[PDB]
Order: structure tokens, then sequence, then C-alpha cells
RNA sequence: AAUAUUUAUGU
RNA sequence: GGCUGAGUAGCUCAAUGGUAGAGCAUACCGUUCAUAACGGUAUUGUCUGUGUUCGAUCCACAGCUCAGCCACCA
RNA sequence: CAGUCGCGUAAGCGGGGCAUAGGAUCACAAGAUACAAAAAGGAAAGAUCUUGGAUUUUUGGAAAAGCUACGCUAGGGAUAA
RNA sequence: CUGAAAAUUUCCAGUGUAAAAGGUAAUCGAUAAGAUAUAAUUGAAACACCUUUAUUUUUCUAUCGUAUUAUUAAACCUUAAAUUAAGGAACAAUUGUUAGAAGACAGUUUAUGCGGGGCACAGGCCCCAUAAAGAGUAAAUGGGUGUGUCUAAAAUGUUUGCAAUUUUUUAUAGUAUAUAUCAAAUCAUCUUUAUGCUAUUCAUAGACCUUGGGUACAGUAUAAAAAUUAUAUAUGUAUUAAUUUACAUAUAUUUUUUCUAAGAAAUUAGGUAAGAUUUUGUUUAUAGAG
RNA sequence: AACAAAGCACUUUGCAAAAAGACGAUAAGUCUAAGUAUUGAGUGUGAUUUCUGCCCGAUGCCGGCUGGUUAACGAAUUUUCUAAAUUGAAAAAAAAUUUGGUUUCAGAGGAACCCCCGGUUAAUGGCGGCCUUAGCGUGAGGGUCCUAAGGUAGCGAAAUGC
RNA sequence: UAGAUGUGCAUAGUUAAACCGAUCAUUAAAAUAAUGAAUAGUGUCUAAAGUUAGACCCGAAGCCUGGUGA
RNA sequence: AUUCUAUGAUUAGUGUGAACGAAAAUAGAGCAGCCUAUUAAAAUAAGUAAAAUGGCUUUAAAGCUGUUUGAAUAUUGUGGG
């Protein structure tokens, strides 16, 4: 569909990550979110 | 292009470690250099015949023994070789100077050093077989011979020779009906339609 | 290729008795189709199939199996 | 009828494989008289790559200069170590006194001439300048040739090498026939090490392999190259001459 | 010497 | 998610790396003593975009749309 | 309340949108937790937490077309002539 | 696209049937001429030779598949107590496995709701009225172009005449205050003190001009900067050991951020802070303008 | 008025070991038949006179490509766990490679049905329109669209007619 | 004579579960920070009951298997 | 050792569900061991164990089995579980 469900991935190596949606012809998202295994904001990228 | 295909190239092409011309020249020799023209007019083919069949051999088994050749368009001149035989009495001390090899007369014969008395060969209207053959008595060198391997390496080309000089005349005479029979009815039919 | 293939038959073990050409010489051991052996060399007693008892009377092991000979003449 | 995606690759399990000493044997041998600076060694790199595929496209600055159109000469102090220097970075007849006869001879190799500061004082008392100011070579302070640092003169006039990927091949000169083993050698890491960056970075979808590499001269059999570099014969060591 | 496209109408 | 075919003028159809065509449906003219037939001409131009090549209806990629079977179908 | 980030001089505000219209389990797939490990050391297959794919649209969630005037049984007159 | 040998690539023009690219100036001719190639012409692209690659085509090898032949020369099958027979024959047949396939046959489903049933139609959720001044409240009730959505937010610094903003560092005096200093915040103000130009004046070969020097004294500010780079080439002139150097032309550049309107465009929607607070329609008037 | 029926027509059956068809938890085997294409079986029609037209697109059947697809098979691939060894690490340590066992992924080529081409109507079946006309009507006629082809001969308020 | 022997339930709770334990679970480190969970059982009789069996009683059409009859 | 009854046990476990459902062990009834079997049998077991595949049973193991294949030689660590 035009929407799809992407997972961002802890930078920290932690496995924790989030997942949002955003429409398909949309650059990969990148936000810098809180990682409750290193109790710290760190950098989340997009898996793929 | 396959693997076999250029290796079968190569490997026949790899016959600078053969029989003609090919020997491990003494420790007392340091460097020749040749002098001949571009064109074989007046006694010019020898020498150079000598450098596309035996010298490149020489290199090969003796790769630490520089070989310069200079080449002048003046034909009917000096058709010399400059053998350096010496090596100041296998004086590890090296004379600095030493010219490279160059199409127009670029490097003329360096003169000797003083532990140079060197031995200069002439060749001109000469076969190189006689070149060759003053070369290799004079210098002194010991003849390699071919192992049993290097020997089969001829048999086995030269029997690729045979196959494929039967393979050319077969796709040529192929191309020879084939060329000559779509002229042939290229002649007679459209020779209508230009009308 | 793969990790499981076919279940084949490689023949039957047997010891010539009667030098059979295109095959092997007398007393030769090999492996043979089991048609070949069943049909016409063991009714003829052409040769004689190598039991484990067999291996151990003549001496020899079941290391001494060899393979056919199409090239073999009389 | 059928097509294929990927260029045809052949089983390189017979290719007779030869290290960079023991094929540099075979093709000096070839190129026994030739000119030294007129015969140059090439690679041929096979990739295995799609046919509708990006191409490479990019360039390189390899150690020693190739391209022999821009023959430099650097005249410097005699026996000094920037006189070898000039040689490593790729000069021609450079050296102190060794080119001044030259340029009484009147004929000059070198395609342009560079002048240390230091040896300044050397040009003034060789009273040349009526020579080379003709031919348009004469060094002056607008000439930029009279420079303190040589390494910096030679990466600006120079310039760099430019490889572009063709159906399945790179081609690209790499080394010339007066190269040493060492210099040659380190001539080709440059180059292989570059592509296989710029095909790192090129895409991942479909990432490139280096198949073969193949060397040859302008007159010499290409050989498949082996990744060793020592002679195989224990006899024959590392040799350099013309 | 044995060739052969098509041509309706006119208070 | 995976793979394949595909459409050219109003209408119906050709043209495969090289001119962009044919037929028809109106219209004008010519031919004929005259009419009908016949003949000539005219426009209405490669699904869209991008890229490769001296050069693209033609080859490559993306999409529109049509079509083949697929993937999922908890 | 704890953790730690943002904006703001500050007070303070923020656990999506001014409010009211998007279905579970099971199975499967991607991560984490270190619980148990069928003789024992491992593992498999399981358990806990997070997450994704549903005209599961008969939407508290069956993979499902008709005829009988040859018709049958149990009921209803809770629906007809 | 199993590998080997050999060969094969046409628009026009072009010597002619240019596979493509990389490298190269010579290559061959047994001793004398010549063919080849670089040049020259054509073309977008130019050739020998040496390398690695592209397309296609024969034979050979290799892998699959089809067909035929032989078999008391004892597979098996058929006639036949059943054989040195006849015919078929590695097929057929049978077993296992695999795919397709006849409602021929078997099991089961085909629902329920509905002012009787059948056909049709209906099944979750949101807003309004019915609804009787709390909430709730039905009907195959009346409204609805309702809805299984959308949305990641964006494209020596400091003005040159002098303690003038906020916070902080450090130091001195000082007994907590005071001054100076430092860093940061707020802000890209552009900075050659004259090397060019302008005017005038001497000389100077020169028949108005050539070449080189001086001079100018600046608030009515000034000739004393209204915007000053760096080169590549060609053509000159004058110059030097020297395309050395200085000028004058032109034409390709970059530099002074300094001249093709984003403050002329894009309907971006959450957190927080500040700012703005009638934006719509109506109505009066207004070149083209109804 | 239904069934059968003589007649008519189509499909099938070459008999070399089983003619086809039918029966046989399933075979040997039996009927067919001590028959042989003018035989047997199946299907529709239903003596005879006069006749039986058009369409092979759809459906079914038949024939056909060294074609496409193509399960099994299979060139080329690939993975889990564990034992031992090596390397690596040699800090609290894995990890990687080879071999053994164990357990997965994987598909160039490669059958029929099917796709594709042709044939067959006494096979199952199908057998339309809209304009214009010598004056109003009526269309010999003409033009046009569509289809595999457009209901022909005959019969016709019929057992078929609201 | 002596020793042992014979289901079970309760005596401690907590969590998905173990470790743990009058404490335990969640907080990716823990720590009164909060929240949830803690105190007599067992046997027998009488009676009423849940579950599984015919399961309060009577009543189908039909389905399958083995036999009987032309 | 086998057999019979009860508990273990509406358990482990399987299965979407509905439901199906062990064994160890314990108690009791009986109790008996052997190959020289108290009636006349083995030179210690090969197309077997086992594998792939199609099924049965079942918890995936073990056990049964059609088809195609196909081992080893004893605690001095051989084979099954
Ligand atoms: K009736
Ligand atoms: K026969
Ligand atoms: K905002
Ligand atoms: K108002
Ligand atoms: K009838
Ligand atoms: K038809
Ligand atoms: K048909
Ligand atoms: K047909
Ligand atoms: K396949
Ligand atoms: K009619
Ligand atoms: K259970
Ligand atoms: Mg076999
Ligand atoms: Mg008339
Ligand atoms: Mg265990
Ligand atoms: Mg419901
Ligand atoms: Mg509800
Ligand atoms: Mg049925
Ligand atoms: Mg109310
Ligand atoms: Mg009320
Ligand atoms: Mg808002
Ligand atoms: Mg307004
Ligand atoms: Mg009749
Ligand atoms: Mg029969
Ligand atoms: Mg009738
Ligand atoms: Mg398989
Ligand atoms: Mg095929
Ligand atoms: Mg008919
Ligand atoms: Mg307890
Ligand atoms: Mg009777
Ligand atoms: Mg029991
Ligand atoms: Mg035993
Ligand atoms: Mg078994
Ligand atoms: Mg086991
Ligand atoms: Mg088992
Ligand atoms: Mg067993």
């Amino acid at each position: 569909s035009r929407i799809i469900n992407v997972r961002l991935i802890s930078m920290a190596m932690t496995g924790y990550f989030y997942t949002f949606t955003r429409p398909r012809t949309s650059l990969p998202m990148s936000m810098l979110k809180y990682d409750p295994i290193v109790r710290r904001k760190v950098l989340f990228l997009e898996q793929k | 292009v396959g693997v076999i295909r250029r290796l079968n190239v190569v490997r026949e092409l790899l016959n600078i470690r053969a029989g003609p011309g090919a020997a491990l020249l003494p420790k007392e020799v340091t460097k020749v250099h040749m002098q001949f023209a571009h064109r074989i007019e007046e006694g010019h083919m020898g020498p150079r015949k000598f450098w596309r069949e035996n010298l490149p051999k020489l290199k090969y088994w003796n790769p630490a023994v520089p070989m310069v050749i200079n080449r002048t368009t003046d034909q009917k001149g000096p058709a010399v070789m400059t053998i350096y035989f010496r090596d100041d009495k296998d004086a590890k001390p090296s004379s600095t100077p030493f010219p490279t090899s160059s199409a127009d007369g670029s490097s003329p014969a360096p003169k000797p050093a003083q532990g140079e008395r060197i031995v200069t060969i002439d060749m001109k209207n000469r076969n190189s077989s006689v070149i060759l053959k003053e070369f290799l008595d004079k210098t002194g060198a010991v003849a390699v011979q071919p192992t049993a391997k290097d020997e089969e390496e001829f048999r086995e080309f030269e029997d690729l020779h045979r196959r494929s000089e039967i393979d050319r005349e077969r796709i040529r005479k192929m191309n020879d009906a084939k060329k000559r029979e779509k002229a042939m009815l290229a002649k007679a039919m459209s020779d209508a339609q230009s009308i | 290729a793969s990790h499981r293939m076919r279940l084949q038959d490689q023949g039957v073990v047997v010891r010539l008795l009667e030098d059979i050409p295109k095959f092997g010489r007398k007393h030769a051991i090999f492996r043979i189709e089991r048609g070949r052996m069943r049909n016409e060399w063991f009714p003829k007693n052409k040769a004689e199939y190598m039991t484990p008892a067999r291996f151990q009377e003549l001496g020899l092991t079941r290391d001494a199996i060899g393979e056919v000979d199409r090239s073999f003449v009389i | 009828k059928k097509q294929y995606k990927f260029f045809k690759s052949w089983d390189l399990t017979g290719q007779q494989q030869f290290s960079l000493c023991d094929a540099m044997r075979y093709l000096r041998a070839v190129e026994v008289g030739q000119p030294p600076l007129s015969v140059k060694y090439e690679v041929h790199v096979k990739l295995r790559t799609k046919k509708n595929g990006p191409v490479v496209r990019d360039r390189v600055r390899l150690p020693t200069p190739v391209k022999t159109d821009t023959r430099i000469a650097v005249i410097c102090p005699e026996g000094s170590a920037l006189q070898e220097e000039a040689k490593n970075l790729g000069a021609v007849m450079a050296g102190e006194e060794t080119l001044f006869e030259a340029i009484r001879s009147g004929n000059f190799p070198f395609n342009k001439l560079l002048c240390h500061t230091e040896s300044e004082g050397a040009l003034r008392k060789a009273n040349v300048g009526k020579l080379l100011g003709p031919k348009g070579l004469m060094p002056s302070g607008k000439t930029k040739t009279i420079t303190n640092n040589l390494e910096a003169t030679f990466r600006d006039m120079i310039g760099m090498d430019e490889y572009r990927e063709r159906n399945g091949v790179v081609r690209m000169a790499v080394g010339q026939l007066g190269f040493t083993p060492k210099q040659l050698a380190e001539n080709i890491r440059v180059f292989m090490a570059k592509i296989k960056s710029d095909i790192g970075k090129l895409d991942d979808t479909t990432p490139k392999m280096v198949e073969e590499v193949v060397l040859s001269t302008t007159h010499g059999p290409g050989m498949s190259l082996n990744a060793e570099f020592a002679p195989t014969d224990d006899k024959i060591k590392p040799e350099d001459l013309e």
C-alpha cells in the first residue's frame, strides 16, 4: 500500500528498536530516541 | 575467449627458454651494446633476426646483463656488437654511466672504462647463425638443455599447428563457396532488381 | 549437487573363472552388473559370487576388488 | 534466443598464474631492445558484473607518472638525496651538470625543465638561457618551476590517470618498461586498491568482484598475474636494469 | 506464330 | 513481495538502431461530351519521463495503463 | 514515582494530532530477557517482554453451490393460503 | 555459458564489410626493390602489430533427447510339458514414487435475519434528530455524497573621537564593593594609508607626438582609490643572458560572495517559546473588467 | 401424445495371444464368440414420400512442434547443532576454518494434462442490428456497425400465442 | 522381640518460571519509591451439588457392519 | 521375566479445539527359573541393524512396514537404548 511500517534500529547495538510508518516515496527515517537498555538518548536509524 | 585459449597462446609464445640461442653467459660479462639500422639494405637483415629470435632468450636466463640496442636510419653504417665481457676482472666497482636503447642514434657505443678491455664483433651480410656461433663460443656460455616437459611443449604445439592449418583450409573453403554462391545468385537475380 | 541423492547399486563382486574377453582375465575380481552375472555367467560357470566366506578361503581381502577391463583381449 | 545477465566467467582452476617478479622476467625478455620509455605495461582486470549495471569512471594518481607526453627534468645538486628523489617522482636526466651538456647538444629528451632554488646559481653560470629561451623552456619567476618542494610541483603539472570501465574489464597503463619491480609493484597496489574502494562505495545490491588481472606490455603476451610478488626461482633475485 | 486486368449509364 | 508481455494519425493496421508509413472517413481537384467509377493531394504523429550511443518507434531503468501467471491469504 | 531529553528569562509544558469514525487468540516473522534444558555437558522445541503482516467485513473472529411436484422425521401454529 | 581449433561483425561518406577499448611508431620482406602502417582524405569515432573483452557461425569434445538394429547369444512377455521352436523384445508388463485427471463414485456445506416465505437486501464504527429539561431508550425510523483515512514537520573581527547590552573568566585595589581584562551571546561592515588614476610641469631623438623623471599638501576634504585577483593562450611594441620583463590589444577562464527577482514558487499537520487575533462572506469604490 | 419398434445416421472395434465393450474386495478369467469392418458395442433419431440449410468462435473429442510450461530426477548451491583438531584468542571470551555425525536451504536441464496450431455439427451447442428508398405507405436496391455465423427451406394464434 | 513398610492433604508465600524466601515479583544496576499478594488444617457422617458415564422418563427419520430372501 | 487388579493420573504430554492420554514407582493376587530348557531347541544369529521415501503407531524418540539402498565384532569400550 501507500504506507509502510519501518523499524528504527538502535545504533548502540543494544537491540532495542522503534516502529513508525511513513510513505514509500519518502526518505528513510532517522531520529534521536531514548534507549531503555543504556537509559540514554542515542541515534536510531531505519533498519533497511 | 577462454582460459585455455589464451594459455595455448602464451605458452607457445613462451619459447624464450628454448634450444636456439639459449645459454647462461659467464659472470665475466656485464652488458652488451649492439647497433644496426632499421631497414635490411646493405647487410642489415642478419643483426635484426638475431635480435628478434635468439637475443630475447639470452635476457631470460641472464636477466642481470643490460642488452641495449641502438637503431639508426643511416644504412651502410657500423653493424657492430660491443660485448662488455670484462667486468674489470670480476671487480664489483660499477661504472655509473650507461645509455639505454632508442630509435635514432641517441645511444652510441660508449667508450670502455679503465678495467674494460672489451672484445667487439662485426656483422654485415652475415647470417644470424654465424653471429650467434661467434657470440656463444667467444663469450664462453654454457648452453642450457631443455628438460622433458620442455621438449613435450614443442611436440604438443607442433600438433596444434597441424590441426590448426587443417582447420584454416576448411573454414576458408566453407567461406569460399558461401561467398562465391552468394555472388553468383546476386549476379543472377539482383541484376534484374536493377530494373 | 545436494545433500541426498538417489540410492544406486554399484553391482555385485565376482571372480572370473573362464577368462571372459572384454571383461577381465581368469581369477579377476571386480564389480559387475547383477543381470549379466545372474543370467549369463553364473549358469555357464564363467564366474562365481565373492561371498565373505569366499574371501577367507582364498586368503584375499575386500581391498582386492578391481575394475572391468573393456580393452582386454585373449 | 536465450540471454544472460552477467558477463561470461571462465573457470580459472587450470590457469597457470605467475608472480610479478617471474612475470617481469618474461616480459623484459621480449622487450629486449625496444625503447625503454615507449613500451608501457598495462592491466586488464576482469570484473564479475551485470551488463545493465553502472560503470566506474574515476581516476587515480599513481606513485610514478606513466604518461610520457610530458617528460620532466629537474636541475638539482648532483649525488644529493633529492637527485634520486627526482627519479622516484619520475624525473628524467635530472641532476647537476648532467643536462647542461645536453642543453649544449641541441637535443632535449625532456619536455619541461625544473630548477630548484638552490641550483639557481649554476643556471646563470651556465649561460644557456639563449638556448632554452627560443624553445620556451627557460625557467622564470612566472614559470612556477623554481620551487623548493619538488613532489608538490610534480603532482601539479602531471595530473592524474583516467580509467573507465568498459563492457567487462577496466584497462589502464600502470607501469613503464623502465620501472623497477618495487616501483611497479606499489603502482599496482594503488590501482586495484582504488578500484576496490570505488566498487565498495558503488553499490551493495550487486557488488563487483575482481575475477582475474592480466599483465601485458605493448608487444608482450597477456599473462595471468598471481598475487605473489617474490620469484619462485630461488637462484634468481630481484634484478634491475635497462 | 497460341497472346488475354478493368470500360456501367444517356426523359 | 517475485517475474513477463504490451500501446504508433479520427478509425483500423504496418514498420528493429538509421525516411516515421499504408488503408479507410470527410473535403478539393483532375479524368469524361456528361454522370457514376477511377486517379492525385491535405492533414491528425511512436503511452509518459529519464538515461546509454554519432545517432533510439527500436536499447536500459522508473511510472501510467492493459495482460500473464505468482507472494501473502494468521 | 524512577530514568533522561526537548523548548522557555521564568513559571512550567510535553507519555502525538480541538474532540467524537482501524478486530483478539493461535500460527508465522524480526528483536530482546537468562527462566527451565526429560542421564549429564550443549542444543532443539518451549516461557516472559517489544514489534509487524487481517473486506479474520456473518468484523467476540467456519476454508463451503443448488434441486425435489418421488421426498422423509421432529415441531410450530411463536409466521402464510 | 562444457571446452578446444578456425572464422565471423556492412546506414551515408570513407582505399572499404571500421566488433569495442587500452598501449605503441614503426612492422615484415636473408641482405635488392616492395608491399604494410603512421601521415593525408572521409567520418561522431581510423586502421598494421600486441593484449583482454562483445555478437554470431562450422567441425570436434561434452551433456541431454529421439529413432532404429541385434539378443538358445537362455532378461522378461506370448503360443507351447515348456523345445538348440516361432514372434515380440530392452519395449511391454508388474511394484514403488510422482504429476494430471470423469459427479464415474464418496463425505459434507450451501447459514441466519426479514410485519409468512421466495428473489433481493443486511451484518463493525462515527455525527444529528426522534429521546419525553440527568444518563439510557426501539422500529426494513428520519437525516449522511459519513467512514478501515491522513500526518516526521522541510526544500587587532566589529567603523575609527573617547568608560554605552547580557553573562562569565582572570587580575588589581579593597572588605563585601569598584575598575580593567578575558570568553561567549546578539551581528558576516565592505577595511591594501597607496603601489593605480587624474592634472600640471621639466627634459627629450620627434614632425602634435615619442621616451624618462619631477611637481601637487588635501574641510568647499584631496591627484593621493566608486571598488584594486590570478592566469592560459595568440597578435604586437619595447626590453633583457634568456616568450627575461614591462605595457597595449583582443578571447577562454577563474577571483572581489559583487547584478538571472525565492523577501516571485512548494497548500507539511506533532512538542515547546514568542508574536499576530474577524481571518470568511457581505458591501462601497476602483484602467482593461462584463 | 410416454417407452419400444422396423428404418436412418454418427462414433468406436485389425482379433499376434486382451477386438472393443461389460463383469471381476482383483486378478486369473468369463460373456461377446467357437463371431472378424456386410462383426460386435455405444449414441441419437424413429416406416415410407418430399427434405434435412448457415456457423468450429465457446465447450467436448481427435491429430500435431526434438516448441513453451514441466512433478519426480537433477548440473550448480546452502544452513542448524554438536564432537575432535588447527588457527585465533591467550583478559572474565568467544569467533573462524577443515573433518565426522546430525539437520536445512537450493534448481540449468527435464513428462503428460495445460498453453499454442489445425480438424470435426445426424458432436454438446449457436443461428443479430440500425439507417436510407420510385411521393404517403411498402423496399427489388444502397450504405454502415457487429458476430463464429446471423433462423435457410418448410410450417405458423399450433399440445408452442402473454 | 525389634526395625521398616503402605496413595494423599496441610504446615509459606511469591513469579511466566527458577533462584529466592517472611518475604517475593516489575524497574535492562541496585537501593522501603510505589503497586499486588500472608495466618488451621484434616477425616467421617447427613444432605444438596459440579464433572464423566444411559445420567429424570418416553419418542425419530436416517448412517454403518454382518447375514436372509427371485 | 510375564500376566491380572488398584493407585500414580480429569498427571507429564499431544491437539486449533472437542477431547484423547502414558511410564517410573507403590500396594495386592501369584511367584520359577533356564539352554542338561524335564522333553528334547543355538555351533550366539546379515539383506539383519539402519538410512531415504510412502504409511501405521506416536510426543519428534522407540516400535511395525511396502519400495530403493545397506553396517559393526564385546567393558582391552564392539553394537542397541
Ligand atoms: K409431473
Ligand atoms: K526375433
Ligand atoms: K512550531
Ligand atoms: K464580527
Ligand atoms: K423420440
Ligand atoms: K461452430
Ligand atoms: K472447436
Ligand atoms: K478450430
Ligand atoms: K525448473
Ligand atoms: K422463416
Ligand atoms: K496438559
Ligand atoms: Mg541399476
Ligand atoms: Mg435510351
Ligand atoms: Mg540433558
Ligand atoms: Mg458478531
Ligand atoms: Mg462490541
Ligand atoms: Mg455428491
Ligand atoms: Mg436525556
Ligand atoms: Mg428525561
Ligand atoms: Mg494543529
Ligand atoms: Mg475581508
Ligand atoms: Mg424417416
Ligand atoms: Mg477385451
Ligand atoms: Mg418425432
Ligand atoms: Mg528432490
Ligand atoms: Mg525444455
Ligand atoms: Mg443440422
Ligand atoms: Mg509451596
Ligand atoms: Mg418364480
Ligand atoms: Mg495404569
Ligand atoms: Mg546376539
Ligand atoms: Mg528396520
Ligand atoms: Mg537415536
Ligand atoms: Mg522411529
Ligand atoms: Mg533399534
